[PDB]
């Protein structure tokens, strides 16, 4: 179905910005 | 020499009559009458439009109807670099005190030469990528509304241009630029409705597309012979954003990490776009633009992109035509035709009255951005390369070389004009993003090295771009001239060189021209850290007195934000981001 394609797009890109928050959190100080 | 075609009945001619009355009304009067301001939402929209052009309407259309869905990748690429120029590179400019990327790269590295020779790469992407994609896109709107040459009808596009520069014109730009783009988005959604009515709905435009294939398979010429099926019918994933990385026409690889490095290069560093993204009255106001902005980048997707499919679904005899007979005899060219699209699209289903409006703000619109092409192009010509030459003027003298400038660049553009017209197999598009891919990721290269590594030099800024020009050129030169040709008679340039797609050789000359410039670079002189203060990333937070490298050829600097309204512009662009990404999800 091209919707569940979508909702896999968002979580993947979440994801994404979820390891970038992690990076200025821990690496970044 | 004009009967009973569908713009000669007078509703349509009244109506462009009236407006190009009305264009030169509000220029007279314009010439009789005589960095902060601008809010979020106004200087939002004006990034919008900056990119709304009918070369833009043309091409992405165009390769809509060629190609399917995926030149709305290019969209929606833009609209993340359109981010990346409200967070990264509209701070810098706040920062260092600068304008222009030729202001940056006078402050940051310090010769005349690399000023010099942006310059004339400049001159060269107005010639090949504004100006004649312009007069292009003018000569196809009019051929398709009242059959015309090519030549015929720039001859016209230059007469009307010519009549709207002398009467006011440029001077009269805020009135007629608002009320030209309030017109073109209205005319768009109106005729997107119509196309969409034409196919029966959107499940119309799905079901439709994909069987939507010429009926002339066959030559009279042989050596073409009987056209193979591969190239005629439309492309079996015709509906998908991301394609196959080898095979697809717009490779995924590609689309990411090469339009940035070239759409980066358009955003990063137009006159216009950065002119209109430093007018807010903060950095708040440009991002929060710049995050409408956004919002305004999948807008084309419907009303550009789905247009051309249902201009191939409703006219495939002409829209979609492969043999090189037929396609001269539609389109003038024999390498293809698709560049016809959007303009067969509003002549054929606008109706009347509605459709003279349509014509006649896409022909202002093309006036309006060839005279703004020609002003910009005859300032840097006329200061940078003349004076440079010869640095004696009289200010006459230099208004007359002002205006001969124009002369030649109108003269080349119009010779360049049939290498456009077939230039990537008959892809507006293509051509556009193609001489962008040989010549931006150098200067790609450079302003992002400039930017984020200190000690790159002005040798190296300088050999990098020069470098960087040469492997290009070893590209962009060969290919327009062993000709591109097409699906049906392939090209005959090597692959050694033209195999490999264009934004993957964008991302190579940028890695490539990118380890010039390190090299070079580590090979001389270090710049001084003294005298590079809030112009590196490492030194933006500084607040320590520089002694300018500009300065030694001599002899709204506020990043401030209410931290409340900073997490709201935070969260509007992470939410416009996830709307993107899923819309983007939907049609990969
Ligand atoms: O056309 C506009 C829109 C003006 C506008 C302003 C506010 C608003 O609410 C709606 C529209 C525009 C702009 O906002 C900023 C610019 O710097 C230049 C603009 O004009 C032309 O935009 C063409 C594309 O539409 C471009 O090709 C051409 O060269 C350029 O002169
Ligand atoms: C699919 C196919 O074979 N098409 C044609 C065939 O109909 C025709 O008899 C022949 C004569 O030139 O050319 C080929």
């Amino acid at each position: 179905q091209p919707w569940m394609q979508g909702l896999i797009a968002v979580a993947v890109f979440l994801v994404l910005v979820a390891i970038a928050f992690a990076v200025n959190h821990f690496w970044c100080q | 020499g004009a009967q009973k075609a569908l713009i000669d009945n007078p509703a349509d001619i009244l109506v462009i009559a009236a407006y190009f009355l009305l264009v030169i009304g509000v220029g007279l009067w314009s010439m009789c009458r005589t960095g902060r301001s601008m809010v979020w939402w106004p200087v939002g929209a004006s990034l919008f439009a900056s990119n709304i052009g009918s070369g833009h309407f043309v091409g992405l259309a165009g390769t809509g109807a060629a190609s399917g869905l995926a030149v709305a990748g290019f969209e929606w690429n833009a609209l993340f670099v359109v981010l990346l120029l409200g967070w990264l590179f509209a701070p810098v400019y706040l920062t260092a005190g600068v304008i222009t990327m030729p202001q940056y790269l006078r402050k940051r590295f310090g010769g005349r030469r690399i000023r010099l020779y942006l310059s004339v790469l400049s001159l060269f992407l107005y010639i090949f990528t504004k100006i004649s994609v312009d007069m292009f896109s003018g000569a196809v709107f009019i051929q398709q509304a009242l059959g015309w040459n090519i030549y015929a009808s720039v001859i016209a596009l230059l007469g009307i241009t010519m009549i709207y520069t002398v009467t006011g014109g440029l001077a009269a730009l805020m009135y007629t630029d608002t009320v030209q783009t309030f017109v073109i988005l209205g005319g768009a959604c109106i005729l997107m409705g119509y196309a969409f009515h034409e196919v029966g709905g959107y499940s119309g435009l799905f079901d439709k597309y994909l069987g939507a294939a010429t009926s002339l398979t066959v030559s009279e010429d042989p050596a073409v012979g009987n056209i193979s099926s591969f190239c005629y019918r439309p492309r079996p994933d015709s509906y998908h954003l991301l394609r196959h990385p080898v095979t697809g026409d717009l490779p995924w690889p590609a689309l990411l990490l090469g339009l940035t490095i070239v759409s980066g290069w358009y955003w990063c560093s137009d006159q216009v776009i950065v002119q209109r993204c430093l007018a807010g009255k903060s950095l708040t106001h440009i991002k929060a633009g710049c995050i409408l902005c956004g919002y305004l980048k999948l807008t084309p997707m419907f009303l550009m992109v789905m247009p051309g499919m249902i201009s191939r679904i409703l006219y495939p005899d002409e829209v979609a035509c492969v043999v090189p007979e037929v396609c001269r005899r539609v389109c003038g060219t024999e390498v293809g035709c698709s560049n016809i699209a959007y303009p067969r699209l509003v002549v054929k289903l606008m109706p009347n009255g509605l459709r003279g409006l349509m014509l006649a703000v896409m022909l202002a619109a093309l006036m309006s951005s060839l005279a703004s092409i020609f002003n910009s192009s005859s300032t840097l010509f006329t200061m940078d390369i003349y004076t440079r030459l010869r640095p004696r003027a009289g200010d006459r003298e230099l208004l007359l070389v002002g205006r001969l400038w124009v002369v030649f660049i109108v003269v080349v553009s119009v010779a360049w004009l049939p290498v456009v017209q077939a230039a990537q197999g008959g892809q507006l598009f293509d051509y556009i993003q193609a001489v962008s891919s040989y010549l931006a990721p150098p200067v790609s290269a450079v302003f992002v090295l400039a930017l984020f590594v200190p000690r790159v030099n002005e040798q190296g800024a300088f050999w990098g771009l020069i470098g960087g020009l040469l492997m290009g050129l070893a590209r962009l030169i060969p290919e327009f001239s062993f000709g591109s040709g097409s699906c049906v008679q392939p090209s005959a340039c090597p692959a050694f060189l033209c195999g490999v797609h264009y934004l993957y050789f964008a991302i190579v000359l940028f890695f490539c021209s990118g380890l010039l410039t390190l090299t070079v670079s580590l090979c001389t002189a270090p710049i001084p850290r003294k005298h590079l203060h809030r112009l590196v990333f490492s030194l933006r937070h500084s607040k320590e007195e520089r002694e300018d490298l500009d300065a030694d050829e001599q002899q709204l600097e506020d990043i401030s934000e209410d931290p409340s309204w900073a997490r709201v512009v935070n969260l509007n662009a992470l939410l416009m981001m996830a709307v993107a990404v899923f819309l983007w999800g939907f049609y990969a």
